């Protein structure tokens, strides 16, 4: 079958590029001593946005570490989400926020105007030097001409007016827009808290940690890589009956992919180990807050995740779905933050939970959200909710930002 | 006529097959799964005993050595006793040829880097066991005697134990081990070993911090000397190399991250600044698609450490 | 004792356990990272996280006791026949040592640590949590009843331990689960006394990669339990028989419970000196035994068998495994109060004593003789080797003369003089010397005889010299005229040496004697 | 009996002479007896071991005779002491233990005749050398049709005794099995090649261990022993043989899969008219199951009692029907 042959080939093509691109990454951190406490650099100081969906132009000076927008549902709550994934860069069928680019603009306004200023004074800026102590990230979405850019700094100096430039700063910072975990909007978060089956835990948890691309991309290459084996064993009688240039073309590719499938495979045990690893001890940690213990299970075999918790009454660790609707909605919301820990995110956004949570167990899940986020420092958190958090007495902590809009 | 190699192991294998020094089986899955690594290192190592012991003359030593007259601890001095081992062995040399290392690498006892004896398939050579090896070594110490003795026993002792099949074959206690340490200064005993090693070669650096995890600072502080450094400390030497090994793509003598960590210059922690910025690099490099298994075990060995308090 | 066994500052005791000791925060955290690797086959990193802190830093870093239980059966899958298994889970073989080897690296070290308490090296709540997790491991694995051929309870609530939801860790069931089976742990021991000595590569590789070293742990750990059993979990003062019931519940009694057969004492001297040159008495039953983790007698195809072993030395260490079994008996027996008996374990010391002797005196094999009653350290084995010496010496005294003279050396140890006097009536009865009636025909099997009699003297001999010093050797006619009886018995002997019935020269004591306390020949050559 | 000779073992120390008595039933079948009718019902044979005399000297209702009319006796019982089946000891045991299934295709061989697969190996090498003629050839026409027709009316013959006799051992097999909870039967797989038949052994007794030929590395010792014990006792109505006997096998395994062995003792003696069996129990098991046909024996001794020879009623030894009327 020659078509498995080409597939080999351009697998095999792929793989030559995707070395070459790793190839051509350098060092980007240079390491300057200095002084751990403070906040490194990439946060969002600010958020400007003009004409942008329902609102005017508002302005919105996120905190350092954890921000409480109180920004009431049906008053554009969900705004300030869309607008900072459109700015730092996203598809717009991951975010799934209006119908398209055109309908973000406000009505009667043929553009709109979303502003960011990420934070460069602190250490681990993107070329300091350059872009100051702060860079500003601007983006105009028009009804009629393309959607512009610039990447200006303070001064108004426009640095660059391209998307690559976005990439790149963005991946030195760190903020995985193009996950579309670390930026939960209402949907995601109803779909992942909601979860039930093990399998579906499984499942919610290795994509959201980018593991099952990868596991998916493993397997596409295993099956190429048989079919390619069995071809190239016809090749072999083919050739004996008679094509060497072929031949060698073909053997070559194979053992390239063969070579290349086993440190894949390393790889992908390492990562996933690492990942699990991570997830299992934050989500031991986060269970200590309701004096519980319990552990994380990840299973091939079953291929689901299994939670086991023991809590004060009992001595045995039972399954965690012989529990009551608040343990399981804990573990639920422990699980969330136990997943966008091993993914390193510089900026983490998360739409409502007061809908999935009842009463006491509610007030219990926002203490745990603050307790476990506000001490870290590298991960900025911009939790909307409608539910007013000055009325739950965990607000004396600092480190908590809640901007309660005025405008109802 | 024109297919007559399959891929390039036949050359490999056939040539690993033909320098075996193995009188047995040798199946052909040992030589394909040796020949077919092309990942990890774990086949090519140091080997100081290259040809098959002795086995009739150190056994007529070990029974020499059970049962003998004095049936005591052998002392440093009164030459460890002499009646037999000098009829039998009277040189160290000719000790060593019996352990089964060939007279070139006893004249010349260092780690020739260009020859690639550092990365050598194992030649499947019986050895003799360690300790009684240890003990007929320890025979031949004569503190009472020239510099150059005791340098050529402590060299030749510190090639014994980095050998892959010695380290393999070496027991729990390093109990003689650590009595031939204890023997010389430790010092002395870093200057030697840095002498046979080359100084970048952190493989057996690491190596030894496993035989001897306490030298771990002293191998350092031979390694990156504050005086040695000019002005710069000791931890700005260890990111210069960092630094060094990063940009040259060095990555399996880059992993072996795992000599420095523990030290008082690179501790285990959370809030040590060194190891964010190493993971800063570790993930700014990774790609998790096509990289050397290499920089996926130092990122899960650094954030292992991060977490260790 | 030491502090080992009496420091008890930092311990919570509870019904289960009297050693138990809480978790700080520091600990707490490892344990649970440890688990939390574990549960992800990550058994590389475990081994890296404990031994890249290990002896670089004063604190310590505890091993939780299901992670010891996860070492001990790692210790079982040795590369010999678990090469695939090995290189599948870690193809890359960072550290380049098996995870058999490294695991057991960790036990001994570890174990090594936890016999001696440097409370200036440690602190000492790190070395009381060591032995409360050692303890607890052990605890875990009590053996079932013998037969001739309850799940996991963790005291620690804290923390989920990763053996709850697994019985194997690499395809190979948990060592307490294995053991924890009727007749499992005497088929175990059996196991590693016979290959001990085997010329079979696989099974020789059995013994000598898994299971001595595992023995000689889970010996001595049950040594430091049954000590502070006795220190702790007994009432001080008893009545006596009381004291016999605790000691019947001590950990050593069902350690050796599992070993206690029909007639403890016939079948035990079988047990220990399994595969050895003596010659099987009144055709007892052979003993079956099994590999304990299925392929263990198979060598892998990629595994090349490249370490040779001479003779001596696998001797040497199978007799010293050997020694440690019995002293393990000899150590509970000893606290046995006179007159009264244990209920469960039926043992009797002159029983055991004599059961050894028989065998010893039956060895034609001189060297597997020598390796049992030479030590390197006198004092350890000092509560029961001048026993099985003196026994040994009268047993091969009544089977060469008829007439048997009775031996108070054991308790003449504590004075030389009537030690000396003893030997010199020895001597004189001519049982010691060379004897008349062997025929020249049977004259090989004399001079074993003779040779082992003199083994045993110079054993009784060594361990005088350790309770009083060379202080009277001459000062007190007695030591001399001993030293001259010996020469006596010297001339009897080389009259046959003369007699010329074999080249061979017989076994003489006297250069022996010399080099330790005969002044080197007394005046012969000094003077 | 595959064990060591010590003669001397029997016989008391001091005492010239150490005698058995065994007394059976006799019946009108068996040939070259000494003293006792045919329509007698009673067989003494009587064994004496002695220091001075080496010789083998037997005794048939007090009659010396040599050991050949004891043993040509014992062969028209149709009862076999070589025979591991229907003698079993602590080395037998053993070999059972490890059983491969060319020995189970041997005894099944061995059981009925054993010439019909001697024949039947005969014609499937004559149907391979006419083969490798006919492929030479491509009078020998002539051939390979007789040949054929004669290995099918032998193997037409041959089929159905073996099938009815695997099938019935397979159901006794399943039936003695019940007790354990496992499905198990002695299937004899038949290649084409007649030699290539084998015997399969279905195990269930545990759900993690697959269903395998009987091994004793890969399975539980108790398991196995109570497997071999039950494929022993379903090969005993089918023989003539008059009892079996099994030693070292109520030792100890697991304390459960020996309760489940004696459990299907007890069943098979609640059968009448079934082989008596001389259980041999070295070590003690805590409540244990006694069915009311079988009895037990009890040989100790204790200091309280008196000696045995002295007390009329201390001779018999773990027998309580001997001190009741009748």
């Amino acid at each position: 079958i020659e078509q498995v042959d080409d597939e080999l080939l351009s697998l095999t093509a792929q793989q030559e590029n995707e070395e070459q691109q790793q190839q051509r990454k350098r060092r980007r951190h240079q390491f300057a001593p200095m002084t751990l406490e403070e906040s490194p650099s990439g946060y969002i100081k600010k958020v400007i946005l003009r004409n942008f969906m329902c609102h005017e132009h508002f302005e919105l000076e996120l905190g350092s570490r954890l921000n409480f927008i109180v920004g009431n549902n049906g008053s554009g709550k969900s705004a300030i989400l869309t607008a900072i994934t459109i700015g730092l860069g996203a598809k717009a069928s991951e975010t799934n926020r209006g119908s398209s680019l055109k309908d973000l603009i406000r009505e009667g306004c043929y553009s709109a105007k979303i502003i960011l200023h990420l934070d460069n004074s602190k250490y681990g800026a993107y070329q300091q030097g350059i872009f100051g102590n702060e860079i500003i990230v601007e983006r105009i979405i028009k009804r009629d001409g393309p959607a512009s850019f610039s990447l200006r700094s303070e001064n108004g100096k426009e640095i660059s007016n391209k998307k690559k430039d976005i990439q790149t700063v963005v991946d030195y910072f760190s903020v995985p827009v193009s996950n579309p975990m670390c930026f939960l909007s209402q949907d995601a978060a109803r779909s992942f808290l909601t979860a039930s089956t093990s399998q579906d835990k499984y499942s919610h948890f290795m994509k959201g940690t980018l593991l099952q691309e990868i596991t998916e991309n493993l397997l596409y290459a295993s099956a190429i890589h048989d079919s390619a084996q069995e071809n190239m064993a016809l090749h072999l009688e083919n050739l004996k009956s008679l094509g060497q240039k072929k031949y060698m073309e073909i053997d070559e590719a194979l053992n390239r992919l063969h070579n290349s499938l086993k440190a894949r495979d390393q790889n992908y045990k390492n990562a996933e180990k690492g990942t699990c690893f991570d997830a299992d001890m934050d989500f031991r940690a986060s269970l200590k807050v309701r004096k519980f213990s319990g552990n994380l299970s990840f299973i091939k075999d079953t291929k689901s995740l299994e939670i086991y918790i023991l809590t004060t009454n009992d001595e045995k660790a039972r399954n965690v779905d012989t529990l009551s609707g608040g343990e399981k909605s804990f573990s639920q919301m422990a699980l969330l933050l136990a997943t966008w820990k091993p993914m390193r995110s510089r900026i983490i956004a998360l739409d409502e939970f007061d809908v999935f949570m009842d009463q006491v167990n509610r007030k219990i899940g926002t203490t745990l959200i603050v307790k476990k986020l506000k001490d870290i420092a590298r991960t900025q958190t911009i939790i909307i909710t409608p539910q007013d958090i000055g009325k739950i007495a965990d607000i004396d902590s600092s480190g908590v930002s809640i901007h309660r809009m005025r405008d109802p | 006529n024109k297919s007559i190699v399959i891929t390039s192991n036949t050359v490999a294998k056939s040539e690993l097959q033909k320098s075996i020094k193995f009188s047995g089986s040798i199946p052909e899955i040992y030589l394909d799964v040796v020949t077919k690594e092309t990942i990890s290192d774990k086949y090519k190592d140091w080997h100081f005993i290259s040809k098959n012991c002795h086995y009739e003359q150190l056994m007529d030593l070990e029974m020499k050595d059970t049962a003998y007259s004095f049936l005591f601890g052998s002392s440093r001095s009164q030459g460890k006793v002499p009646e037999f081992v000098h009829l039998k062995c009277p040189s160290i040399t000719n000790l060593l040829v019996l352990f089964g290392v060939n007279q070139e690498k006893c004249n010349s006892l260092k780690i020739n880097y260009e020859k690639k004896e550092n990365s050598r398939y194992d030649n499947l050579c019986t050895i003799f066991p360690v300790n009684k090896m240890l003990k007929f070594l320890m025979y031949f110490y004569s503190d009472d005697d020239n510099d150059d003795v005791r340098e050529f026993f402590l060299k030749a002792f510190i090639c014994l134990i980095l050998d892959r099949k010695v380290f393999n074959a070496m027991e729990s206690d390093h109990r003689l081990c650590f009595k031939v340490l204890e023997l010389f200064n430790e010092a002395h005993f870093i200057n030697s070993y840095f002498e046979i090693v080359d100084k970048n070669d952190f493989f057996l650096h690491y190596r030894l911090l496993q035989i001897f995890p306490h030298l771990q600072s002293a191998l350092l502080r031979r390694r990156f000397s504050e005086k040695q450094g000019r002005t710069e400390t000791i931890q700005q030497n260890i990111i210069k190399e960092f630094n060094e090994f990063f940009d040259c793509k060095n990555y399996k003598n880059l992993l072996y991250i795992l000599t420095m960590y523990g030290s008082k210059f690179i501790p285990f922690g959370p809030k040590c600044q060194v190891t964010e910025y190493f993971k800063d690099c570790i993930l700014d490099i990774s790609n998790e698609t096509t990289n050397d298994v290499e920089i996926s075990i130092l990122k899960g060995i650094l954030n292992l450490f991060s977490k260790i308090r | 004792d030491g502090a080992l066994i009496n420091s008890v500052l930092y311990v919570s005791p509870r019904n289960g356990a009297h050693y138990f000791v809480e978790l700080t925060e520091k600990h707490l955290l490892a344990f649970e990272m440890l688990n939390s690797m574990c549960l992800l086959e990550n058994y590389d990193h475990v081994l890296l996280f404990l031994e890249c802190q290990f002896g670089k830093s004063h604190n310590l870093a505890v091993i939780p006791f299901d992670i010891i239980l996860v070492l001990f059966t790692l210790s079982t899958l040795s590369e010999y026949y678990k090469e695939p298994i090995l290189r599948a889970n870690d193809p890359y073989n960072t550290s380049r040592e098996t995870l058999s080897r490294r695991a057991l690296k960790l036990l001994q070290k570890y174990l090594a640590i936890l016999k001696e308490f440097d409370s200036e090296q440690y602190n000492l709540y790190d070395l009381e949590l060591l032995r409360c997790q050692f303890f607890l491991a052990i605890d875990t694995l009590t053996p079932k009843k013998q037969k001739w051929g309850k799940t996991f309870k963790n005291p620690y609530r804290s923390y989920i331990s990763c053996l709850e939801q697994r019985n194997t860790i690499l395809g190979n069931r948990l060592l307490n689960l294995k053991l924890n089976e009727p007749g499992e742990f005497i088929n175990m021991i059996l196991w590693t006394l016979s290959n001990s000595l085997q010329e079979s590569t696989p099974l020789f590789l059995s013994s000598h990669e898994i299971w001595m070293p595992l023995l000689e742990i889970l010996i001595d750990l049950f040594s430091c339990r049954q000590d502070y059993f006795i220190q702790h979990e007994v009432a001080q003062n008893v009545s006596k028989s009381l004291f016999v019931q605790r000691l019947s519940e001590s950990p050593l009694a069902v350690f050796f419970e599992s070993l206690n057969t029909r007639n403890f004492a016939n079948r035990f001297s079988e047990y220990v000196f399994l595969n050895c040159d003596y010659k099987l008495p009144s055709d007892n039953y052979a003993t079956p035994v099994h590999p304990v983790y299925n392929g263990e007698n198979t060598i892998v195809d990629t595994y090349i068998p490249t370490i040779k072993c001479s003779p001596l030395y696998k001797s040497q260490k199978s007799l010293a495994l050997r020694r440690k079994l019995i002293g393990s008996c000899f150590k509970l027996l000893l606290r046995v109060p006179d007159g009264h008996r244990l209920i469960t374990p039926r043992i009797v010391a002159d029983d055991v004593i004599q059961g050894i002797s028989r065998t010893l005196a039956s060895f034609n094999d001189i060297l597997q003789f020598k390796k049992f009653f030479m030590t390197e350290n006198l004092s350890q084995e000092s509560y029961f080797i001048p026993l099985l010496a003196e026994g040994t010496l009268s047993e091969i005294l009544k089977d060469t003369q008829e007439c048997v003279v009775i031996l108070t050396l054991v308790e003449n140890l504590s004075d030389g003089v009537s030690f000396c006097n003893e030997v010199i009536g020895l001597v004189k009865s001519k049982c010691f010397a060379f004897t008349e009636q062997c025929s020249q025909a049977s004259y090989e099997e004399a001079v074993l005889n003779i040779e082992k009699c003199d083994v045993c003297l110079l054993v009784l001999l060594r361990y005088l010299l350790h309770l009083i010093g060379t202080e009277a050797i001459l000062d007190a006619k007695e030591q001399l005229e001993m030293l001259h009886a010996i020469e006596k018995n010297d001339s009897g002997r080389r009259q046959w040496a003369k007699a010329l019935n074999l080249g061979n020269d017989p076994p003489l004591l006297y250069p022996i004697v010399s080099q330790m306390f005969g002044v080197h020949d007394k005046s012969v050559i000094i003077e | 009996i595959g064990r060591s000779k010590k003669v001397e073992d029997f016989i008391k120390n001091g005492q010239d002479v150490s005698k058995i008595e065994i007394t059976l039933k006799n019946s009108p079948n068996v040939t070259d007896i000494e003293y006792i009718d045919a329509r007698d019902e009673t067989i003494k044979i009587t064994r004496i071991i002695t220091r001075s005399k080496r010789r083998s000297d037997y005794l048939i209702n007090d009659y010396q005779v040599s050991e050949s009319v004891v043993k040509t006796l014992v062969a028209q019982l149709n009862i076999q002491l070589d025979n591991l089946c229907q003698f079993l000891s602590q080395e037998r045991v053993e070999e059972f233990a490890r059983l491969k299934s060319v020995k189970l295709l041997v005894e099944t061989i061995r059981s009925i005749d054993a010439s019909l697969l001697d024949v039947l190996d005969e014609l499937r090498e004559l149907q391979g050398n006419e083969q490798s003629l006919q492929k030479d050839l491509d009078q020998q026409s002539k051939d390979l049709e007789t040949i054929k027709a004669k290995l099918k009316e032998d193997h037409a013959v041959l089929e159905p005794k073996l099938d009815d006799i695997v099938s019935k051992i397979s159901a006794r097999f399943a039936r003695l099995f019940n007790n354990v909870g496992s499905a198990g039967a002695v299937r004899l797989e038949k290649p084409k090649d007649y030699a290539e038949w084998k015997i399969e052994i279905m195990v269930k007794f545990r759900d993690n261990a697959p269903l395998k030929k009987l091994d004793s590395h890969t399975q539980s010792g108790g398991e196995r022993a109570v497997s071999t014990v039950l494929y022993m006792i379903a090969l005993q109505e089918f023989t003539s043989a008059p009892f079996r006997v099994v030693d070292e096998i109520n030792q100890g395994m697991d304390s459960r899969n020996e309760r489940i062995v004696h459990k299907a003792m007890v069943e098979n003696a609640c059968a009448e008219n079934t082989s008596q069996y001389f259980l041999i129990t070295p070590k003690l098991l805590t409540g244990l199951h006694y069915h009311e046909k079988m009895r037990i024996h009890c040989v100790m001794a204790g200091s309280w009692i008196p000696n045995p020879s002295e007390d009329p009623k201390m001779i018999h030894f773990g027998e309580t029907s001997n001190y009741s009327f009748d």
